[PDB]
């Protein structure tokens, strides 16, 4: 199915950058493993080297403005052709989840 | 086959330098890496540097930005720097020369020569 | 012919990389049919920029996974080193993961070896730690994320050195300790090991892709 195929991956964004051109494979895209895809226009994009984590998100704002909440943080299994650690697709997501508390109390 | 010699070990003291080389011969033509690997006492032979026909290498993170490899091919030699050596890279160390797999894929080595830092 | 029509698209040079894509012009010709006569000619570009594919892999480097569990501390010379001030040696390793089509291989050591007593089953006087801080709050997606606090009941280490010169000749290695020692402390609420409390995470939103 075609792909946008990109020459560099930003690695401290999920940000492909440039482009190359669409309307070849995944496969034919990666067969250097610098480069980066998007199988969409705007959508998420996938380096070419073999698979690892991305660094943790930021920490969500909390849930509630005020009194106690929760806020999630995330990381995502990105690359192409292999797995992450503990036998995961590309793509998938590892969360965490905190207590928080932006105010104290609720006026 | 390709056939490598390597000479230039010695004893130094901390904060020194010495260049090893490596003088190739035979069907170097068939050979994509070049590299240095070093026995430490105690230890398995491990690759502290290496440097492909295009030019791109890779370092140890323990030698890194300490150690220099490079090619003179008008010589057919191959060069390993070492500049700020410490106790720690005390070791026998190797010239090593792998073939492109679309030739054989092999590896060949050097005899070994002494590196002894100390104070 | 009177009738212009354009021939197939070509690169202009060879495609600029010895593997993968990259970008190259390309061209095409009036000659599918050629004008003649005074008949219209082609309309359109005779040139645009293009992906050239070269169908070869690049060359891959490889990396290292991450390192394994240390092996457990030992001497050669002896059967177990447990409990008593005696240094043993550990290691542990790792794999260079994903070389392919020549690319380079994977620099530093593949085994790391350390000094270390072995407190493996060693009884010790243990102690009571304060509240750890409250963990992270689990499952994170699931029903009903709770998230937990303990105190702990710690060992006292034996009083070694931190470092030990095995040979003659000058040179201190470090020596770490390692195993799973049984401390001994009285119960704290029932446990003599660990209290644990729990309390839930509130107002828990929903784990949704960004994507
Ligand atoms: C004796 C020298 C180190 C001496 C040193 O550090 N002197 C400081 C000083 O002079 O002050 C060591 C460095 C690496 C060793 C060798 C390497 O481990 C490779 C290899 C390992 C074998 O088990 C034993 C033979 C040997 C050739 C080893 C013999 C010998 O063990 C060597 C050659
Ligand atoms: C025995 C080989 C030479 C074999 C050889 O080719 N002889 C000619 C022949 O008869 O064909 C030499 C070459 C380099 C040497 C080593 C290297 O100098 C490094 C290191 C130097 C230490 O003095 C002694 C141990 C050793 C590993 C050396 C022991 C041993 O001295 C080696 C391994
Ligand atoms: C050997 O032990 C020393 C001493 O602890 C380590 O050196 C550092 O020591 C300071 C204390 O002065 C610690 O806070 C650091 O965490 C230690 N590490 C570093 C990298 O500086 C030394 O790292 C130890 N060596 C090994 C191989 O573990
Ligand atoms: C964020 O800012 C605070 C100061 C409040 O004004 C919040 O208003 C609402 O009040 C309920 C409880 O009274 C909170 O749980 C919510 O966060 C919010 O719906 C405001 O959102
Ligand atoms: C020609 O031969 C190929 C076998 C590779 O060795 C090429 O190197 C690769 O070139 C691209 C940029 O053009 C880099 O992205 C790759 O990382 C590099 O290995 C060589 O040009
Ligand atoms: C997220 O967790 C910590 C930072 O909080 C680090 O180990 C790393 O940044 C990871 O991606
Ligand atoms: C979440 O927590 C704080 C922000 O609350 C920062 O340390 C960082 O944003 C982390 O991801
Ligand atoms: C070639 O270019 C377009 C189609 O590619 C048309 O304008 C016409 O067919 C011309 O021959
Ligand atoms: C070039 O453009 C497409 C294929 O790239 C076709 O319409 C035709 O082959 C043209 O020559
Ligand atoms: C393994 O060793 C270090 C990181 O520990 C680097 O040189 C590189 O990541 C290699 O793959
Ligand atoms: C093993 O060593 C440390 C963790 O003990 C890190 O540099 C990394 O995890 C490596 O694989
Ligand atoms: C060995 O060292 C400690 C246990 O002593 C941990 O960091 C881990 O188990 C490592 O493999
Ligand atoms: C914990 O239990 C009590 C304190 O509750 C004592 O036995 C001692 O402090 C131990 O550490
Ligand atoms: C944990 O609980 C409170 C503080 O949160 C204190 O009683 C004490 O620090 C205990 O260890
Ligand atoms: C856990 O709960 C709050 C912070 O989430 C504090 O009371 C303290 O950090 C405790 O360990």
């Amino acid at each position: 199915d075609p792909v946008l195929c990109f020459t560099q991956y930003e690695e401290s964004s999920g940000k492909c950058k440039g482009l190359l051109g669409g309307g070849v494979s995944v496969e034919d895209c990666c067969l250097n493993t610098a480069f980066a895809y998007q199988k969409r226009s705007g959508g998420l994009c996938q380096p070419c080297r073999s698979p690892r984590w991305s660094l943790w998100s930021t920490w969500a704002p909390c849930s509630v403005t005020c009194s106690e909440g929760s806020q999630l943080r995330y990381r995502r299994c990105v690359g192409w052709n292999g797995q992450c650690s503990g036998k995961v697709a590309p793509g998938t997501l590892e969360w965490q989840l905190q207590a928080c508390e932006d105010q104290q109390a609720c006026p | 086959e390709v056939q490598l010699l390597e000479s230039g070990g010695g004893l130094v003291q901390p904060g020194g330098s010495l260049r090893l080389s490596c003088a190739a011969s035979g069907r170097i033509s068939s050979i994509i890496h070049m590299a240095w690997f070093r026995q430490a006492p105690g230890k398995e032979r491990e690759l502290v540097s290496e440097i492909s026909r295009v030019g791109t290498t890779v370092y140890a993170d323990s030698v890194k930005g300490r150690f220099t490899i490079s090619r003179d091919n008008s010589k057919n030699t191959l060069y390993l720097q070492m500049n700020s050596l410490k106790p720690e890279d005390t070791a026998v160390y190797y010239c090593n020369a792998l073939q492109y797999e679309k030739h054989g894929g092999a590896d060949y080595w050097g005899q070994g020569t002494l590196v002894t830092v100390s104070s | 012919g009177v009738a212009g029509g354009w021939g197939p698209w070509g690169p202009v040079s060879p495609c600029p990389v010895t593997c993968g894509l990259g970008q190259t012009m390309e061209q095409r010709t009036c000659n599918h049919p050629v004008p003649q006569h005074g008949g219209p000619f082609c309309a359109g570009d005779a040139t645009r920029t293009h992906i050239c594919n070269t169908a070869v892999p690049c060359p891959v480097d490889g990396e290292w996974d991450s390192w394994g569990e240390w092996s457990p501390c030992i001497r050669r010379n002896m059967k177990s080193i447990s409990c008593q001030e005696i240094p043993g040696q550990q290691s542990r390793g790792r794999t260079c993961r994903g070389r392919k089509f020549d690319g380079h291989r994977c620099a530093g050591q593949q085994q790391d070896i350390r000094h270390c007593y072995s407190i493996q089953h060693c009884p010790l006087k243990g102690s009571w730690s304060e509240w750890s801080t409250w963990g992270l709050c689990m499952p994170p997606c699931g029903p009903n994320p709770t998230r937990a606090r303990q105190r702990l009941c710690t060992p006292l280490l034996p009083k070694y050195p931190p470092t030990v010169s095995m040979v003659e000749g000058q040179g201190e290695k470090n020596v770490t300790f390692w195993g799973r020692p049984l401390p001994r402390c009285e119960e704290l609420q029932g446990q003599k090991l660990v209290v644990e409390e729990k309390r839930p995470c509130l107002h828990v939103p929903a784990c949704k892709d960004p994507e």
